[PDB]
């Protein structure tokens, strides 16, 4: 009797393993787009801290420059 | 079957191994983050306050 | 079937993701704190500037 | 046997926790990038500010020496 009903069972834990892989296998592909979009968003933010870290260099052109023109300020001010 | 579950589930416990990792270097580059936002927020209060000095330093140069 | 061959693939590719966002994180972490100490820097000579800046200001409007 | 059964829940259970753990990371990144606005707003503000002082640190020069 019940013999046939252990094969049911068997094979109906067959058919959701089958949809246990194939959901895994989903989330897999989905996790794909955002760790893709994470290494966007890196290159996206290095570029930022480059820029920045340029922007710096300028300010300390400027820096530079108004040292300059302060030691000639203090130059003239001894006459 | 089987082993190509255990062959390819610590496959994944690897990546999760990697990840955990990778969270704990964002947390280390959110706290460097945080000192760069500090530091470069003093040398904007700085930079301005220059900036007034130097207004100030013409005014008095004319004068 | 065998679609654990399609699951394998696809977690590889996240074993992929995975560390080249650990190598880029590690790679800012060093980019980041050499502007962290570019900062520091800028702030040093800023600093100089304006002790210049107020000694020229004492210089000559105070004399 | 079904350990085989329980194996797969395993795997696709650890394969939810990488997908948390990317989003995770996804969102941790993607929040940092306002600290990245005020760091980059800070220094463009100083490279700014630096400049317009040492465009008056040149107009007090010129002033000091028209001053005879």
């Amino acid at each position: 009797g019940s013999m046939r009903a252990h094969l049911l069972d068997n094979t109906e834990r067959l058919e959701r393993s089958s949809r246990r892989l194939e959901a895994g296998y989903q989330i897999a592909v989905e996790t794909e787009q955002i760790g893709q979009e994470m290494l966007e968003n890196l290159s996206h933010d290095r570029e930022r801290i480059q820029r920045a870290r340029e922007r710096l260099r300028e300010t300390d052109a400027n820096l530079g420059k108004s040292s300059r023109i302060l030691t000639g300020m203090l130059r003239r001010i001894i006459q | 079957r089987n082993d190509k579950i255990k062959h390819v589930q610590n496959q994944v416990d690897e990546v999760i191994d990697v990840m955990q990792e990778n969270i704990t270097k964002v947390i280390e580059r959110g706290e460097r983050l945080d000192e760069l936002q500090d530091k470069s927020e003093s040398l904007s209060d700085n930079a301005t306050a220059f900036s007034n000095r130097s207004k100030q330093l013409r005014r008095q140069m004319w004068w | 079937d065998e679609q654990l061959e399609l699951v394998s693939g696809s977690i590889g590719v996240l074993k992929n993701m995975s560390q080249r966002i650990g190598g880029e994180l590690e790679e800012q972490a060093v980019m980041l704190e050499d502007f962290s100490h570019e900062l520091e820097s800028t702030q040093s000579r800023l600093d100089n500037v304006m002790k210049k800046l107020a000694k020229v200001s004492h210089m000559t409007s105070d004399r | 046997g079904s350990m085989r059964e329980t194996a797969i829940q395993q795997l696709e259970a650890d394969i939810l926790d990488v997908n948390q753990i990317f989003k995770d990371l996804a969102m941790m990144i993607h929040d940092q990038g306002d600290l990245i606005d005020s760091i980059e707003a800070n220094v463009e503000s100083s490279e700014v500010h630096v400049e317009r002082a040492s465009d008056q640190l040149q107009r007090a020069a010129y002033y000091q020496k028209k001053s005879r």
